[PDB]
């Protein structure tokens, strides 16, 4: 009931969902091969929030999985878990974009957009009461960028009402992996500004300073890595699958954290997350979660949440625990930095209860809050963009495909003008 | 009655030992990249098939 | 031939409305399954079960209740539960969207799809009972499911009826423990709608049920569960004169006769005790003189309304227990003289007293210990202006910069609404305080 | 209280100060054999061994409290064997005085009075009749059941498996209440009042 | 006579103690069950459910997938859930994604081709042997559960 | 809702019971009993409280087996 | 309730804070494991003074050890009773202070200081009623009272409320332990004076003095000297741990010794302490504590006392005594030496007592009082600075982060001031 279809595109999207898929089938106990392992009841009650149903009591897994380039599609049929997906959902291309947005957005990856909606189209209408789709992929590939951010564009004109969740990613100014970066980062946004409902910017340098900070592990992996946004990304819509104290739905996460229609951007975390040296001399308590929940160095973005002022913000508490000290730590959380919340806004914490914890474990927190810090992001990378376009540098790969200089410009003054205005609200005063 | 078989923590019980063998130190912290990073000694289980 | 139906609305209610149950459920010797024990043996006599039950003509006995929301989720807990047997099975009125606190939602879009439903199967129900007192409506105002579901029900159900009296237990937001950072804007318009269309209503914000648990329960880490036990005995004494013996009985109709002074001024604080944790409840005396004066008492005031801020209209208070009638006349005249607790000045006489008879029951694992002297009152003051005034204010920093009018005004709810509902409010102050004034 | 030392010692030593000194003050029908008889019926299986709920809540009913520091004071220096639980064995191998010769003359020589034939053994109806003669002067020669109805004065104390009073035990039975007395003289007197035999 | 020691009551070192062993779920024994109701009644997971009356909603295993026969919603779900699957390991192959390695993922409904023919049967997913009209399900006097037995 | 017990101790009396009150000699209202009444009840009170405690003291270990066993 | 952290800066911070971290494990009856293994309640019922909780009732000391250089890290670990403290509460560079205390406020210890200030803060929220903060640290050691006293300037502007106190240990010319002691430490007090609630110093030289005289052993080692001090901790703070006649907490012993702001330093020491050929045939009453207690050669302070006038002092006797004998003591003492008490205070002697002894001992005290002797002390570390600062020699080292020439003169009054108006009370009379 109110289940949500889940469309990935690119790489760095067919990662993530690689991995997503293997914890969220491990939630439920579905096996790779397919059947079903569950122990308690709650196993087999909700389950149609993502899986779907066929003859032979295996379960099928309703994504849509979208590369340009066969290379990474092919990967994920090997490892473990690689055989749960549709194979006759898989839509790809025969060229592969070499990580330039146009070639794989205006001519060649719009070229494609005929069957993958096609194949959409029979997914959503198949579910009896759509919630949403969630959407993941790289802002840093031309491709995923592109067709991931040319594929949102259809659907949302198509659903006007159904929820949008995007889950993008965008270069740290110190960890680069591509000279091309400032560009398509910065050109892609404005197309996700104004048709993504929702988005959750990841850093991959936030990853690696929590890892190293925080987790103490000698060798991480590019499966490690994918693991915390996994978890994560599992906190918005765990609540959602299973019964609790106080149902939150992803639309009520929406109507609390977003005060005007421009600001759509969150920032989230995972916690706890204990080293392997130290969980032994910590104490697992609720005041012991929080502590790290709010703190800047758990965050998943790279921008320093204490250099500006939160707006509001929603945490999915996970687990059975009881609220009384839940909600005297939260108002004590709000009540003790108030240089830090706007003052316009009262009671300013959303509070949210699930029962069943991740396995293993008893507690956690998911946070999801837009913070007015996120302007780091957004003005560094609009920055090192002036740097590039003023001497129309590597300018003519892209002017080739149709879109010329023009757009660029259009583009920026979008961009300055969003970052601008979320700056207002910040010395804004009642 | 109940007498102590040794002596308690005081002004002058303890005045061993300094006259040993060998005087080794080993560095259990280091600094790396900005973070703090040191020895994985006293974890270290043995061996098992599991 | 006297019953009372039920009418709940949203998740709070539920949960309430779920654990008020049991009370009943074990108070009138009814398992649940829904027929008396195999044990007892000696055909049938009672008929107390009446009041709340209605014989289906074999065996079990089917509450009349109905239940609504617009999320399955806390709805099918009930349904897969040990409780399962006992509810009508299609009268647990299921949605398929949730409104998301968008009190617009479900007052203008999705809650016509469901309205329908609910009148249907309420009227039924009318039907079948002869001498229905009242209604009762439980609900949480700090999300709009509860407040526009529950708003559009009670519209409806002034006017098809008409002269049956209706009882409102609404729960408005903490001063400042709270759970959502929405709840003031749907808060107010909720006002509006039981303003002028609920006889009574009842103030039973949250945080103070905290302050009870804490100091007198002594735990310190209570939970949902446990804060709802405190709500369900109070329903458990107003509606407890209808159904056992009385030598002073007051009916649910002889409430809103007696504690309303003026049809605009109709809210009335409500507040319970004793409430004695079992490790130190049976360990003080528990005579009648002290259970009354904790009546009055600020600190047990179940709402966080200060009362000694205002003047104090009329009380109507029911005693249960095995009170004696000199017990009620000792202990009532003292309180008068008090100089800390004063009565407005044109209402010389302002105290309702009844008596009944039957004890209060303990349910298994609780915290209350069961006693033998217990005191409820529902007393309507004129302090009430605080919680009101507060809700006020908070409308007006955010709706300065028109944050968050967006989606109420997209959803279909005219932006207009928003200039009369804040006026109301304001109206209600002048007349709250103008009677509070001496002539 | 920082019983690291020779405390145990000096909590213990204070401790059966002011046990020995409640039975003193009472002085009465308590008596401290009855604790020792008492804890028969909460060990349950003759071990000599009690939880701590049993012990603290059977000297309660006795009418002695302790502070709570104490009772595990308590508990260290009789956990002979580590085991969590009490010896009430040894506890009541403490406060048991050894007794002054200035009492074992006089529990002797009554001893030797009441044995006329030197036997050893004390016959229960003969302690019975001279402890009811010496409380009235006409309570007749005869009655109808002098045995059952005298023997009720007696049987406080146990016989052997001959069934006469052991000189061992009698000794005993007078000692025990020399807890709940504390006064020399008025131990004595005692005896002559309640056996109208003084000689000193 | 001696030093001074640290180590009071001579407690070993957890490093050296026996080894690690299948005692780790001794806490998800009561890990999955809900509080919203429990603790009302029952202090223990609630117990797998094997009747739900109309309006139940989620995803009973059965109904979907495979199209059941006309019948009353409460007899119809009682057919699924009282059956055998929806459990047992047919291959052992464990939720964690570990015993991936030990298996295969091999099916029996292969051949050959080329040369002539090309289309191949189909998957165990056929019916055979129960090929029995309609009215011979439906239609019988008296052999079949009696309909308001409920013994007492 | 009806009248039927005149006090919560008392019922109604049988009508062999009531020999006079035709005149204003007898009046039931004095107890009589009030000494034992409220000796019945001390001793009672002392059950739930005892059963209520033991009660709650175990629910307290069971609760200390969950958190130490998570340990 | 109540609580107070510990945190220590500097190789004496530190192998101060590990002795005294040892010693105060064994009353509690604490193995170096970490589990309980006590034996009355009278060591639990109010252990929480000092320790955090965790899963497994496993205790963690709340320690903040902070240092430039991990060789004095390093060493403390590898020892017993090291296991204690948790690894994220450590705090280290890797430059060094190298006897600088430029290096260490100005330029290397501000860019370190920000993540104590971060750690150090965790532990005030957490604890239910923070009692006050001690600080222990070396002003002849660059960063010790370099960056130690940073943490001080940064925690006195965050908490206007909470009880300071310091455990110093400066160096006296006698033992010359370094030759840039002179700048440090005249450095070093401008910041204690107007800072610090409580200031607590001790002389080397005593302690070497103390070694050889009263405990008259052969071969001390820095376990033996950092013992003593450690002991002496225990004695300020200790009447909050246990149950006793009459409580005395730390602001209380403030509240009665500090006549003015301006003067708050004490003097310390220990008794008994008795050597093994002399402890024979000495008595055991409160005639030899109080024997002991007041002497002059037993001092922790090079500068002797009895050259001055005794303002105010106060006595904290532990272990069971009558009341009245340690009454009519300090009565007899306040007499027999009229010339040596100032005039306009009478009665100027606390006393306070506690139920619990240290182990294996029968009664003990902890003596602090504030005598104008320490004069002695600022005058010839006052006397010893100037004159070689009028050549400006080693004056290149500290100009060479910022600092100005105006600080040094600036340093000089205020320390000179102090002086002239510490002994202007001396002269006063009524
Ligand atoms: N006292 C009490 N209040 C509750 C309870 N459940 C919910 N509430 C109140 O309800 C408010 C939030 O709305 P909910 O009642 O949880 O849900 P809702 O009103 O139905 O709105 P939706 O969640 O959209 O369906 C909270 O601020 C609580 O104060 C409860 O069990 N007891
Ligand atoms: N953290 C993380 N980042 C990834 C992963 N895979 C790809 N990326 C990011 O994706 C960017 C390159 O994406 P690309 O392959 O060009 O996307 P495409 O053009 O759509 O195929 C890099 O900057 C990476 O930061 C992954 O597994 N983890
Ligand atoms: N008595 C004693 N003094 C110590 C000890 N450790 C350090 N000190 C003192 O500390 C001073 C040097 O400290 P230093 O290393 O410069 O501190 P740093 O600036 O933190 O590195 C010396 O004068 C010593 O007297 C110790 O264990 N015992
Ligand atoms: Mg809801």
């Amino acid at each position: 009931m109110r289940e949500i279809v889940h469309i990935q595109g690119g790489q760095c999207g067919n990662q993530i969902g690689a991995k997503f898929w293997e914890v969220i089938s491990d939630e439920h106990g579905i096996d790779p091969t397919g059947t079903y392992h569950g122990d308690s009841d709650l196993q087999l009650e909700r389950i149609n929030v993502y899986y779907n149903e066929a003859t032979g009591g295996r379960y099928v897994p309703r994504a849509i999985l979208m590369d340009l380039e066969p290379g990474t599609m092919d990967s994920v049929r090997a490892g473990p878990f690689g055989q749960l997906f549709r194979p006759d959902n898989f839509v790809f291309g025969q060229t592969g974009a070499g990580n330039n947005w146009a070639k794989g957005h205006y001519t060649e990856g719009a070229e494609l957009i005929d069957s993958v909606l096609d194949v959409v189209r029979k997914e959503a209408e198949g579910c009896d009461c759509l919630q949403g789709f969630q959407i993941t992929h790289s802002l840093g590939g031309g491709t995923g960028s592109g067709m991931g951010t040319l594929l949102i564009s259809k659907v949302r004109e198509e659903y006007p009402d159904r929820i949008m969740e995007t889950f993008s990613v965008v270069p740290s100014p110190k960890v680069s992996d591509t000279v091309v970066e400032p560009y398509n980062a910065t050109l892609s946004v404005h197309q996700l500004v104004e048709n993504a409902d929702e988005c959750m910017v990841i850093d991959n340098e936030a990853l690696y300073d929590i890892c190293f900070r925080t987790l103490k592990l000698t060798t991480p992996t590019y499966g490690d890595l994918n693991h915390l946004v996994s978890a994560a990304m599992s906190g918005v819509t765990c609540c959602l699958r299973f019964p609790g104290q106080l149902n939150s739905d992803l639309r009520k996460l929406a109507v609390n954290l977003i005060p005007f229609p421009r600001l759509h951007f969150f920032m989230i975390g995972f916690a706890p997350l204990t080293s392997r040296g130290s969980q032994q001399y910590r104490a697992l308590t609720v005041p012991e979660l929080t502590q790290q929940m709010f703190d800047a160095k758990n965050m998943m973005c790279a921008a320093d949440p204490r250099h500006g002022r939160y707006l509001t913000a929603s945490a999915l508490f996970r687990g059975r625990m009881s609220t009384k000290e839940v909600d005297e730590q939260m108002l004590n959380v709000q009540n003790k930095n108030s240089s830090y919340f706007v003052e316009w806004i009262p009671n300013n914490i959303k509070s949210s209860i699930c029962d069943i914890p991740p396995k293993g474990l008893k507690m956690a927190v998911t946070f999801v809050g837009n913070s007015t810090a996120i302007q780091e992001m957004f003005k560094r990378v609009a920055e090192q963009f002036t740097a590039m376009f003023r001497r129309k540098a590597f300018l003519h790969w892209y002017t080739g495909e149709g879109m010329d200089e023009m757009e660029f410009t259009e583009a920026e003054s979008n961009m300055n003008d969003l970052v601008s205005e979320y700056q207002q609200y910040q010395d804004a005063t009642a | 009655y109940n007498l102590p078989k040794t002596v308690p923590l005081l002004p002058g019980h303890c005045f061993p030992d300094h006259l040993k063998e060998s005087h080794h130190k080993t560095q259990q912290f280091t600094l790396v990249n900005n973070v703090h990073c040191e020895k994985t000694n006293y974890i270290e289980e043995k061996n098992d098939p599991y | 031939m006297r019953e009372v139906i039920s009418i709940h609305v949203g998740q709070g209610g539920i949960q309430v409305g779920n654990a008020c149950w049991e009370l009943f459920c074990l108070e009138h010797g009814i398992q649940p399954d829904g027929q008396m024990p195999s044990d007892k043996t000696i055909g049938g006599g009672d008929d107390a079960f009446n009041t709340f039950f209605s014989e289906t003509g074999a065996g079990k006995h089917v509450p009349r209740a109905v239940f609504l929301d617009l999320e399955p989720t806390v709805i099918d807990e009930v349904r897969t539960g040990t409780y399962r047997q006992l509810f009508h099975p299609e009268q647990l009125i299921s949605g398929k969207e949730d409104a998301a606190n968008n009190f617009a939602r479900g007052h203008y879009t999705i809650g016509k799809e469901i309205v329908d439903l609910c009148l249907d199967r309420i009227r039924k129900l009318a039907d079948n009972c002869t001498g229905l007192q009242g209604f009762l409506v439980f609900n949480s105002v700090g999300g709009g499911t509860g407040s526009g579901l529950g708003s559009l029900l009670l519209e409806r159900l002034s006017v098809d009826y008409g002269k049956k009296s209706k009882l409102g237990f609404t729960i408005y937001p903490s001063p400042q423990v709270s759970t959502a950072v929405v709840e003031p804007y749907n808060s107010i318009l909720s006002t509006h709608s039981l303003l002028e269309h609920t006889d009574v209503a009842v103030m039973l914000d949250n945080e103070a049920i905290y302050d009870i648990c804490r100091r007198n329960l002594d735990i310190e880490r209570p939970t949902y569960t446990n804060l709802n036990r405190l709500i369900a005995q109070v329903i458990s004494s107003l509606t407890a004169s209808l159904r056992f013996d009385g030598a002073l009985n007051v009916d649910i109709t002889e409430f809103q006769t007696n504690l309303v002074p003026y049809p605009r001024i109709h809210f009335m604080l409500s507040s319970y005790a004793p409430i004695i944790s079992a490790e130190k409840a049976y360990h003080e005396q528990l005579s009648v003189a002290e259970i009354t004066n904790s009546a009055f008492e600020p600190a047990n005031m179940m709402a966080k309304c200060d009362p000694r801020h205002g003047k104090y209209m009329a009380c109507s208070m029911m005693y249960r227990g095995d009170v004696v009638p000199k017990d009620v006349n000792a202990s009532i005249a003292t309180i008068k003289t008090k100089r800390t607790i004063q009565f407005v000045d044109w209402c010389p006489t302002g105290f309702k007293v009844g008596i009944n008879y039957q004890p209060p029951t303990v349910v298994p694992g609780g915290d209350l210990a069961k006693v033998m002297r217990a005191v409820c009152m529902i007393s309507n003051s004129t302090a009430i202006a605080e919680v009101f005034s507060r809700l006020d204010h908070k409308f007006d920093l955010m709706y300065a910069k028109r944050a968050f009018v967006h989606w109420y005004v997209g959803e279909g709810m005219e932006e207009g609404e928003f200039s009369e509902a804040r006026e109301d409010l304001a109206a209600l102050e002048k007349d709250y305080e103008e009677v509070g004034i001496e002539t | 209280m920082s019983l690291y030392g020779v405390g145990l010692n000096v909590q213990v030593d204070r401790i059966k100060t002011e046990f020995r000194l409640y039975v003193s003050k009472q002085k009465g029908g308590l008596n401290v054999r009855n604790l020792r008889r008492i804890f028969e019926q909460l060990d349950y299986q003759q071990n000599g061994q009690l939880n701590l709920d049993d012990f603290k809540a059977g000297l309660n009913k006795f009418g002695f409290f302790l502070k709570n520091v104490d009772y595990q004071c308590l508990l260290k220096y009789f956990d002979v064997e580590q085991n969590g639980n009490v010896n009430y064995l040894a506890f009541l191998s403490c406060i048991s005085q050894t007794l002054n010769q200035r009492r074992a003359n006089f529990v002797l020589k009554v001893f030797d009075s009441i044995d006329s034939e030197q036997k050893g053994a004390v016959h229960p109806f003969s302690l019975a009749e001279r402890l009811e003669v010496v409380k009235n002067k006409d309570y007749q020669i005869g009655s109808k059941t002098r045995e059952q109805l005298v023997g009720e004065y007696v049987a406080q104390f146990h016989k052997n498996q001959d069934g006469l009073i052991t000189r061992d035990e009698f000794v005993s039975y007078y000692e025990d209440l020399g807890l709940g007395i504390s006064s020399d003289q008025h131990f004595i007197e005692i005896l002559q009042t309640q056996w109208g035999i003084k000689e000193d | 006579q001696y030093a001074y020691d640290f180590n009071p009551a001579k407690t070993q070192s957890l490093q050296s103690r026996p080894i690690e062993h299948n005692k780790f779920s001794a806490w998800t024994g009561d890990q999955l069950y809900r509080t919203s109701y429990g603790t009302h009644w029952t202090s223990k997971p609630q117990e797998p459910k094997t009747h739900v009356p109309p309006g139940y909603a989620g995803y009973i295993p059965g109904l979907k997938p495979n199209n059941h026969y006309g019948a009353s919603y409460g007899e119809i779900a009682k057919n699924c859930l009282s059956n055998p699957k929806v459990a047992q390991n047919p291959f052992k192959l464990a939720s964690t994604g570990f015993n991936y390695q030990r298996h295969d993922f091999r099916d029996p409904s292969l051949t050959a081709t080329t040369h002539k023919f090309g289309a191949q049967t189909l998957l165990k997913n056929h019916p055979s042997i129960d090929q029995k009209s309609n009215q011979w399900q439906s239609q019988t006097h008296d052999s079949f559960r009696n309909p308001l037995h409920k013994p007492n | 809702m009806k009248r039927v017990k005149e006090s919560y101790f008392r019922e109604h009396p049988h009508w062999s019971d009531i020999n006079g009150c035709s005149g204003a000699k007898e009046f039931e209202g004095e107890d009589l009993a009030y000494d034992a009444r409220i000796k019945y009840q001390k001793e009672t009170q002392k059950q739930w409280i005892e059963q209520q405690i033991r009660e709650k003291k175990m629910r307290e270990e069971a609760e200390r087996n969950e958190e130490r066993a998570y340990a």
